[PDB]
């Protein structure tokens, strides 16, 4: 399973069978067949490969990467340092990118979900995709396919030198 | 589609344009003018997932044919009346849009003439 | 009376609204007379070629390997730069790449003047 | 394997429309030489083809037919 | 659209012979469209493709 | 026995594909008649389409002046 | 790099010790083991290159190009050894020997670290390719074709050499792990001009691009099939591999210099294309069709932005292995009925129907059918071309129906209509052709199984 | 479908087509009646003797070879040869 | 063997797919996503037992 | 014009070609059979006014408005013949015709299906080349000087003998293989 | 939308009128029907045009059915100026070809009525360009005319085909 | 095949002309190059520019797929004059004339649908009138803002 937390799923409301007509529809009867037919005899073999598995119990690890200094305390030319703050820029670089397909998926899943009433409805997914779009396109965008560090940081530091002039004209 | 030659080929300025209509004041000619009236609450609408061009002011009609249709299945054929009544409440609002249509068109008539008796009593 | 056929580069005249299909003078049967001797010549030279049973192969076709040296390798030995050529040459070869360089430069500039103003909606552009 | 044809000497084309054609034929001097050819055409079970309102009005007879039975049907179960 | 075309076909029987209109010729070579535009358009390309590119 | 071929007259048909050519177009105007029979709206008009000309001024509100 | 480098020096002794009847057999064997034992450097890492040492390193877009070259050589061998069998016993072996030197000095001019060396191997693969042109070639015009392979190259890779070393003087190193992170920006001067064009231009011809692409339908065209099969599939491809590594370097003055040579791709992909519609010779067509497609390649290196070099990596081994087994199909008809010309062997559907299977494939993948890697390539470029300027769809659009119209016209010429009745010599499908088939062919329908492999070091 | 051709059958079927056209008298016909020196016909009629043979055949005769099928037996034979009948 | 067919071409591939969908399809996040079902006035929710409160009055119009 | 006999239609061909062409496109623009039998020996009427001419230039050049008529009054669609050029259904089995040779190519577990029929096939292939040297020495022996006039060639002249250039002709494929 | 798929369902019903190969005119037929539903998109019904694409799938299949059981029937024949006479020859394809032309035509409560009836009553009432309308109009009366031009030259009428049966 | 017989320079002198003459088997009144402002043809003929397609189909060609005989000098455009490709044959319209047509008849349909769309045809209603301020939170507007009182009356 997965964390309800980073991928939110409202509880679900369905409304109890009321049937008007005396007719029995056929949906009920082939779900009592898919039950009798499909579903258990897949339980019964999962319950064996699960029963295996259970034999024999071991783990894998999720990776930490403690943090290095960035590309800004890093002296010019130095490779030994900047090689690592390079190195960690592009593992956040690709989380960022990671994080920006769950926001995404988010969106997509609340479309789907809403259906008809998805733009009364998904209002705080769409805020959140467009929070996250602008914080990944201020960061990352029109940097080029030979992206760097240095790159980002001048990018960086020309939207500050821009926004320091946009406020001391703005006073 | 007397009303297209009578725009087209006749004069526009008492013709009312689609587009832009009323341009008269709603309580310009009417005493005590009431509202129109929305059954269907907007929670109800919103969780019977309606096209939001079907939620107009007879939504609760098609709330009730597609509950019907829900519950009728599979007789897919048991729920007429339900889907009459929508249908003749739509039919309903059509008579009204046509009214407001009929009633632009006389105010329009009804400035006309009052130009025309403006120029010619001064 | 009756419209007269106008044929056209891609619409040719019919065989039987030629006026030079009713020719019954002698130099014209000379003529079909000889072109079907060198059909019926070069006929036979094929067909003594293609009924053979110890022949196991390609018929070569000397008009065949004819026309693709004619469109392949005598182009650049039967070439003299002249008017016409360079007229067309620098016509077809330099001013389409005039043309793109000025249409693809005045749109890049017009999208980075737009874009360096703020002006862009660029708002969920962030794959590129 | 065999196949028999036919007589040739029963496709005669009066009755048919190629007696309407040799007449105005004959009207200006001339004579058809293949009627006989066409005659079968005319002739046999392809003579007098429906027109086209029986062609749409194929089973229209049943049709109404069953369509009174089941209205007399719905209209005595209702009671 | 079924009456007129029903007398259109009744009068096929009929012994007139008619030359035809630009109408029915319009109506038969399909526009006059795949006669000029796959004439047309294919010899603009394929003599760019020889004579101006390849050659 | 398959359709044996003739020459310059009519084919042998089969009784069954004459049967079943005749029940099918029962069979449509059957349904043609049943569905004009009960329905009769989809064609000829479902609600009455009224007329705006007699229409009063009192219920468009048009004062007279 | 170097568990690579000795087994295909071994690859020597394994060929120049076998038996006569034994030399094709143990260099296929032992070549597919190479083959099989390169799929190791997909070691590869989100963030790090596979840095192996001083002078070895690869990245994830020398990775598929490594890969891809060492699947060529047994390939190769296999379209090579008929035409060869009546050749001498030690001729045959300086072929396979020039293909083996041909791999030698691929293999580690991808993986390169350091720029000079980078040269000097790519450079070195002219020789075996020159040799296997002229000698192995089979008309008059493989010298002429070998002279122009030679001096198109040479003319734009010595100013590259000139210009290597005035970055050896001026940066202190060639590395291009160091040159990652002490690489300068390159501003607006003419000096920074001919700087740019000393670093491109042999790219330029390599790739190549239109209007220096004229080495190339006489050098595909008179080669012998693994000539023809490791200059289409292996050999364009330094030009492209050399100018994503270069291009490093060349910042922000690329941004104004690529103008020019972005219209000769966009214009020339149009031309090349149209070239196709009205090849009589087959190998010709497949020539200049790639050239038509290695202008996309081009375009989207010129670019510079992820998807398009994505695209461009993609292309470049989804069009190694179409355009490698285009020319085996082509190869395949010429050994029956001896002649290049398209026109000649017509309805070879209705005498070879599984080889007409294989030409509807190849054909389908040369169109860029999806998903296959062909349209994965294609489209990532013309998104990215789409987002450098809009209007270039248009010459991107074209240049669709255009391929389309080459790729199915070469399937229709050869395959379908009515059969030539003069030709009496097409034998069936020898096992040997159409392994030679599904070894092209299978690879690169399985890539599309997954795809991460092929789409460079930015993925 | 598509029942296979037989010289006896082609053959009766091309005396049949010419025992049904006014200008044969049925009695005279035999396989080699000459349309032209037995017959007395006019090449306007062989014309169309060759074309109710395309209508009753349903393949067209060039006229290349309809100018030359004369007698009967030239154009069963004719359609014997272009039809590959008695396989 | 009478209706194998009904067994190797339809209820082997409905195990394998049920099995492919329920333990490493919905095993992960958003990967089938079901619209939401149509609540009415009137309904019983499954969930929670939370009858939907029936609509206002109708202005009889017929 | 173009045929492989004769270098030139005559004036009477041309006549007939045309008198056939228009019965054709005639029965195209008149679909029924009585109404194209009515018309067809109408335009019979019209052929055999002129039929007696004998002024060759007034023949030819009422030959020549004839076919500006037929050019005015010819149908867009004609009718063609499935299989002929134009036809529906022309060349259609043509990707069915594999040729003769083919059958050399087979294996012999594929060959040892049919025992009979190339054990049949052997005597014909070697029946095609006894008679190939005769066939060759029959045509040099009876084509005029500068190589043949026309396209006909000559049949078997002696008994055991067969005619020249006779194997693409005989075994070619069939219509419906 | 709206002015493209008006101008190709007038353009190829009207180019239907008079051809002669029962395939071709079925071919336009189906080009005619892909208009309307060009223009029923245009007219903002999507539903109705899905419903149309949904409907119109059952009888022009089974047209293109009864033309190739003619075809089949007359030896490869797919001319209609070689047919006639097939109203009792092929009674089966003639019922079904007719009821195939009905539904294709708009007869009421056959299958085409269910959509493209509802389609001109929604082309019919909308704010819409009305020359889009007025061709969807003439395109409506062309698929009568060419849909009894079928059954006219197939069906009805004396044979016209070869004499072999 | 050997170097006389293939193509060589434009022929200038009638000897050299009936020597290519004889080279492409054609006559020597027949033989007519490209006119030699040099673009590549040399003595090639030119060929009377027709399609493969207007070619006899029921002759017996060495080639009847491209209806075309052995020996036969082909057309520099061969390869564009096949039958699936560009057609020449006699059109029974003028092709001029199919071209007026069919401009003038796209060009007027063209112009009707922009007459059609400055005069658009419509129904005698009015708006359709939707509550809650013509569906203010249903088409997205945001609820910490507040729209102003859209109010649809009885009639
Ligand atoms: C890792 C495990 C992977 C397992 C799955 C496999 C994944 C793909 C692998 C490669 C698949 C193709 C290989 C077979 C075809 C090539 C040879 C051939 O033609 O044989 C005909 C022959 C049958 O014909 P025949 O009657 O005997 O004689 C042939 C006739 O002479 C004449 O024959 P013909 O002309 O009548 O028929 C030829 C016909 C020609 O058919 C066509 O032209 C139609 C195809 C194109 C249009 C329709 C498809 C469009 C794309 C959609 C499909 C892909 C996505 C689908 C998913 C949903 C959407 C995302 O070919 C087919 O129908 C082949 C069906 C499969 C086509 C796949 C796509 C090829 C089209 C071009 C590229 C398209 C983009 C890339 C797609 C890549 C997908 C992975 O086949 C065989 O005998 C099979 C040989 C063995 C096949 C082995 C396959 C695996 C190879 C890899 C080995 C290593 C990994 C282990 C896997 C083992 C699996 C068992
Ligand atoms: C395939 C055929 C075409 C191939 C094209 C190859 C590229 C075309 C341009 C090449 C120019 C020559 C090499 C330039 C190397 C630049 C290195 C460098 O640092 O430059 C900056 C240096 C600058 O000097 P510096 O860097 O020492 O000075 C310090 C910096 N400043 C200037 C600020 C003080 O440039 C030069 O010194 C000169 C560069 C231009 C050289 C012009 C001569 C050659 C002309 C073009 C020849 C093209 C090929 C000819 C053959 C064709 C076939 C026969
Ligand atoms: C220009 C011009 O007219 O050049 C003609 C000249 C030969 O002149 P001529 O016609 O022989 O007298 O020809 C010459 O002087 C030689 C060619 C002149 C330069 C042509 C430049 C463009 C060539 C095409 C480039 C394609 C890319
Ligand atoms: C034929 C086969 C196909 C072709 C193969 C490739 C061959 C050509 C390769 C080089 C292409 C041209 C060079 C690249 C142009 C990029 C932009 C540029 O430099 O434009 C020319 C220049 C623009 O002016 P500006 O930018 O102000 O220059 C001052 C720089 N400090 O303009 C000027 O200043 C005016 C012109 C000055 C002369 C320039 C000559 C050197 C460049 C061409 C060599
Ligand atoms: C919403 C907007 C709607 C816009 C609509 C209007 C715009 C498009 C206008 C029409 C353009 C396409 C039509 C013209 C080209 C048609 C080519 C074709 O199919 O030719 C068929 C021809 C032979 O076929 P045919 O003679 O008909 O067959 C009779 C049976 N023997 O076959 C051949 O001769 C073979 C030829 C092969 C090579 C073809 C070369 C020409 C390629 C043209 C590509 C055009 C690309 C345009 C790109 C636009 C980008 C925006
Ligand atoms: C006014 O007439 C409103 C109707 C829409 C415009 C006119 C439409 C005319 C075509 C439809 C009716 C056809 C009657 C034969």
């Amino acid at each position: 399973s997965w964390d309800k937390d980073v991928y939110p799923e409202p509880p679900r409301r369905t409304p109890a069978p009321s049937p008007q007509t005396s007719l029995p529809n056929p949906i009920t009867y082939l779900t009592k067949a898919f039950d009798l037919l499909v579903d258990r005899p897949v339980t019964l073999v999962r319950e064996f490969i699960e029963r295996q598995h259970a034999k024999n119990k071991y783990y894998y690890y999720h990776r930490e990467f403690r943090r290095v200094p960035d590309i800004t305390e890093c002296h010019e030319k130095d490779v030994l340092c900047m090689f690592e703050a390079e190195m960690q820029w592009k593992r956040d670089y690709k989380v960022d990118q990671e994080i920006v397909n769950i926001i995404q998926e988010r969106l997509k899943a609340c479309q789907q979900r809403e259906g008809e009433s998805h733009r009364q409805n998904c209002a705080k997914e769409l805020q959140q995709f467009t929070q996250v779009v602008k914080a990944y396109q201020d960061r990352y965008h029109d940097l080029g396919a030979h992206y760097s560090a240095r790159k980002c940081l001048a990018k960086q530091k020309q939207r500050m030198l821009a926004e320091r002039k946009a406020t001391k004209e703005a006073a | 589609g007397a009303h297209l030659a009578r725009r087209y080929l006749g004069d526009a300025s008492v013709e009312p344009e689609p587009l832009r209509m009323p341009t008269f004041p709603p309580d310009y000619g009417f005493p005590e003018r009431k509202e129109r009236e929305m059954v269907a609450t907007q929670q109800e609408m919103n969780d019977a997932q309606l096209v939001l061009q079907q939620r107009d002011y007879c939504a609760h009609y098609l709330i009730r044919f597609l509950k019907c249709k829900r519950d009728s299945f599979p007789n897919f054929l048991a729920c007429k009346h339900e889907q009459h009544d929508w249908d003749y409440c739509e039919h309903l609002d059509y008579v009204k849009r046509m009214k407001e249509f009929e009633r632009e068109r006389r105010l329009l008539q009804r400035k006309k003439r009052r130009e025309q008796r403006e120029a010619d009593m001064a | 009376s009756f419209p007269k056929y106008e044929p056209s580069r891609l619409a040719s005249l019919p065989t039987t609204l030629d006026p030079a299909e009713y020719d019954i003078s002698s130099e014209t049967r000379k003529a079909q007379a000889e072109r079907l001797a060198i059909r019926s010549r070069l006929k036979r030279e094929y067909q003594l070629q293609y009924n053979d049973p110890s022949r196991r192969g390609v018929v070569e076709d000397p008009a065949l390997i004819r026309w693709t040296c004619a469109r392949s390798a005598n182009v650049y030995p039967n070439f003299r730069p002249n008017t016409k050529t360079s007229l067309l040459g620098a016509l077809f070869g330099i001013g389409p790449l005039i043309f793109w360089y000025y249409v693809f430069k005045t749109d890049r500039d017009r999208k980075e003047k737009l874009i360096q103003e703020g002006k862009l909606d660029r708002t969920f552009n962030i794959s590129y | 394997s065999k196949m028999e044809l036919p007589d040739y000497k029963q496709w005669k084309i009066e009755g048919t429309p190629l007696e309407t054609v040799q007449e105005k034929l004959a009207a200006r001097g001339l004579r058809d030489p293949w009627g006989r050819n066409e005659a079968w055409r005319y002739m046999g079970g392809f003579a007098n083809n429906v027109s086209f309102v029986g062609a749409l009005l194929k089973g229209f007879k049943w049709g109404f037919a069953a369509f009174v039975v089941a209205v007399g049907a719905e209209y005595y179960l209702e009671s | 659209g079924f009456i007129l075309a029903l007398e259109i076909s009744n009068t096929t029987h009929y012994l007139k012979f008619n030359y035809p209109s630009n109408t029915f010729k319009f109506s038969n070579l399909l526009g006059y469209y795949p006669t000029i535009m796959h004439r047309l358009t294919p010899y603009m390309n394929l003599t760019m493709s020889q004579k101006s590119a390849s050659s | 026995a398959h359709i044996e071929p003739r020459y310059r007259q009519f084919p042998q048909l089969t009784r069954s594909q004459v049967i079943q050519a005749e029940f099918f177009s029962a069979t449509m105007w059957f349904w043609i008649l049943w569905r004009f029979w009960h329905d009769s709206d989809a064609v000829l008009g479902h609600f009455p389409y009224p007329d705006p000309s007699q229409w009063t001024d009192e219920e468009l509100g048009i004062p007279p002046d | 790099m170097l568990k690579y480098i000795i087994p295909t020096m071994m690859l020597m002794p394994l060929t120049w010790l076998s038996k006569n009847s034994m030399i094709w057999i143990n260099t296929t064997l032992h070549s597919l083991l190479i083959s099989l034992t390169s799929l190791l450097l997909l070691n590869q890492f989100g963030d790090n290159s596979l840095n192996f040492s001083l002078t070895f390193f690869s990245d994830s877009l020398s990775t598929p190009l490594l890969i891809l070259t060492m699947w060529l050589l047994p390939l190769m061998l296999m379209a090579s050894q008929h035409h060869l069998s009546k050749e001498n016993l030690a001729r045959k072996k300086l072929f396979i020997s020039m293909l083996i030197l041909l791999q030698l000095f691929l293999i580690m001019t991808f993986t390169a670290t350091e720029l000079i060396f980078f040269y000097i191997m790519f450079e070195a693969t002219l020789v075996p390719t020159l040799i296997i042109i002229t000698r192995w070639g089979n008309q008059t015009e493989r010298l002429n074709a070998g002279l122009y392979f030679l001096f198109y190259t040479l003319a734009g890779s010595l100013p590259l050499l000139v210009a290597l070393i005035y970055i050896q003087n001026t940066m202190g190193s060639l590395n291009f792990l160091i040159l990652q992170y002490w690489v300068q920006p390159m501003p607006n001067s003419w000096s920074n001009t001919f700087m740019w064009l000393a670093c491109m231009m042999a790219f330029m011809v390599k790739m190549p691009l239109y209007g220096l692409h004229l080495w190339l339908p006489k050098a595909h065209v008179e080669a012998p099939i693994a000539g023809s099969m490791v200059l289409a599939a292996i050999l364009l491809k330094l030009g492209g591999y050399g100018m994503m590594r270069i291009t490093l370097l060349l910042n922000p003055i690329t941004d104004f210099m690529a103008y020019p040579f972005i219209m000769l791709s966009l214009w020339g992909m149009i031309m090349t294309s149209s070239i196709c519609l009205r090849q009589t010779d087959l190998k010709s067509l497949i020539a200049y069709s790639s050239v038509s497609h290695m202008a996309l390649v081009i375009v989207a290196i010129l670019i510079q932005t992820p998807w398009s070099y994505m695209g461009a990596t993609a292309l470049m081994i989804a069009h190694g292995l179409t355009s490698s087994m285009l020319f085996c199909l082509a190869n395949s008809n010429y050994e029956r009925v001896h002649s290049r010309t398209m026109i000649l062997a017509r309805g070879l559907q209705t005498l070879l129907p599984l080889m007409a299977a294989w030409w509807l494939l190849a054909s389908l993948t040369n169109l860029a059918l999806p998903p296959s890697i062909n349209l994965i390539g294609e489209l990532f470029v013309v998104m990215s071309t789409f987002s450098w300027s809009n209007i270039t769809i248009i010459l991107m659009g074209l240049n669709m129906v255009i391929t389309a119209l080459y790729s199915l016209y070469m399937l229709i010429t050869t395959q379908r209509g009515k059969h030539t009745h003069h030709i009496n010599n097409i034998l069936p499908s020898f096992t040997r052709e159409n392994a030679l088939m599904s070894l092209h062919m299978l690879p690169l329908l399985l890539l599309s199984l997954n795809p991460k492999i092929i789409l460079g070091p930015l993925y | 479908d598509a029942p296979p051709l037989t010289l006896e059958g082609i053959k009766d079927r091309v005396l049949y087509v010419l025992k049904l056209y006014d200008k044969i008298d049925p009695e005279k016909l035999s396989v080699n009646s000459h349309f032209m020196k037995d017959l007395g016909l006019d090449s306007l009629d062989q014309v169309e003797i060759i074309m109710a043979m395309e209508d009753e055949f349903g393949f067209e005769i060039p006229d290349i070879d309809a100018e030359k099928l004369m007698c009967p037996q030239e154009i069963v034979d004719y359609i014997a040869d272009k039809k590959d009948v008695y396989e | 063997r009478h209706s194998i067919f009904a067994f190797t071409h339809v209820l082997i591939p409905v195990w394998i797919i049920h099995y492919y969908l329920k333990y490493h399809v919905t095993t992960k996040p958003y990967t089938i996503v079901e619209k939401k079902p149509r609540i009415f006035p009137g309904d019983t929710i499954l969930e929670t037992g939370e009858v939907i409160p029936p609509m206002k009055e109708f202005p009889d119009q017929h | 014009a173009f045929l492989p006999s004769a270098a030139y239609l005559t004036h009477q061909q041309k006549v007939l070609q045309l008198y056939k062409r228009a019965l054709r496109h005639l029965e195209s623009r008149c679909v029924h059979r009585d109404k194209y039998r009515y018309f067809a020996c109408l335009l019979r009427a019209r052929f055999d006014e002129h039929k007696n001419e004998k002024d060759m230039v007034k023949a030819t050049q009422l030959l020549r408005e004839a076919e500006k008529e037929f050019w005015h009054g010819q149908h867009p669609q004609p009718y063609i013949f499935p299989e002929s050029p134009g036809g529906t259904s022309y060349e259609r089995y043509e990707c069915y015709k594999v040729p003769e040779w083919c059958l050399d190519d087979w294996h012999p577990s594929e060959k040892a299906m049919y025992p009979d029929y190339f054990a049949k096939r052997e005597q014909w292939k070697k029946l095609r080349r006894e008679s190939w040297e005769r066939e060759v020495k029959q045509l040099q022996e009876e084509t005029p000087v500068g190589g043949p006039r026309t396209e006909a060639l000559p049949p078997a002249r002696k008994q055991g003998d067969l005619p020249p250039l006779w194997w693409h002709i005989v075994t070619r494929p069939r219509e419906r293989p | 939308m709206l002015c493209l798929g008006a101008m190709t369902t007038l353009f190829t019903a009207m180019c239907a009128l008079t051809q002669n190969d029962i395939k071709k005119i079925i071919a336009f037929s189906t080009s005619s029907q892909l208009g309307l539903m060009m223009v029923t998109i245009g007219i903002n019904q999507p539903h109705l045009a899905f419903l149309h694409i949904c409907t119109h799938a059952f009888f022009k299949a089974m047209l293109f059915m009864c033309s190739g059981s003619i075809i089949h029937s007359l030896n490869d024949e797919q001319d209609i100026r070689k047919m006639g006479g097939l109203f009792k020859a092929m009674p089966f394809t003639t019922t079904a070809l007719i009821i195939g032309s009905l539904a294709l035509t708009g007869m009421p409560f056959l299958t085409g009525f269910y959509s493209k009836d509802l389609i001109i009553e929604s082309a019919n009432t909308s704010y819409t360009n009305a020359w889009a309308l007025l061709m969807t109009l003439v395109a409506t009366s062309f698929t009568a005319i060419y849909s009894t031009r079928i059954i006219f030259f197939a069906l009805l009428g004396q044979p016209r085909f070869p004499t072999l049966i | 095949i050997t170097k006389d017989m293939l193509p060589g320079p434009y022929p200038k002198t009638p000897e050299e002309r009936a020597a290519a003459a004889k080279k492409y088997n054609m006559r020597v009144e027949d033989y007519e190059p490209y006119p030699d402002d040099g673009m590549g043809y040399g003595d090639y003929p030119k060929l009377p520019d027709r399609s493969q397609q207007e070619r006899d189909p029921w002759y017996d060609w060495d080639h009847p797929d491209l209806r075309l005989n052995w020996g036969e000098p082909m057309h520099w455009d061969l390869d564009m004059y096949i039958r699936n490709r560009v057609d020449t044959s006699p059109t029974p319209v003028n092709w001029n004339l199919m071209c007026k047509h069919l401009f003038g008849f796209v060009a007027f349909m063209l112009f009707m649908f922009w007459v059609g769309e400055t005069y658009p045809t419509y129904q005698p209603v009015g708006p359709k009138q939707y509550p809650y301020n013509n569906l203010y939170l249903e088409r997205g507007g945001d609820p910490n803002k507040e729209p102003e009182p859209v109010v649809h009356y009885e009639i």
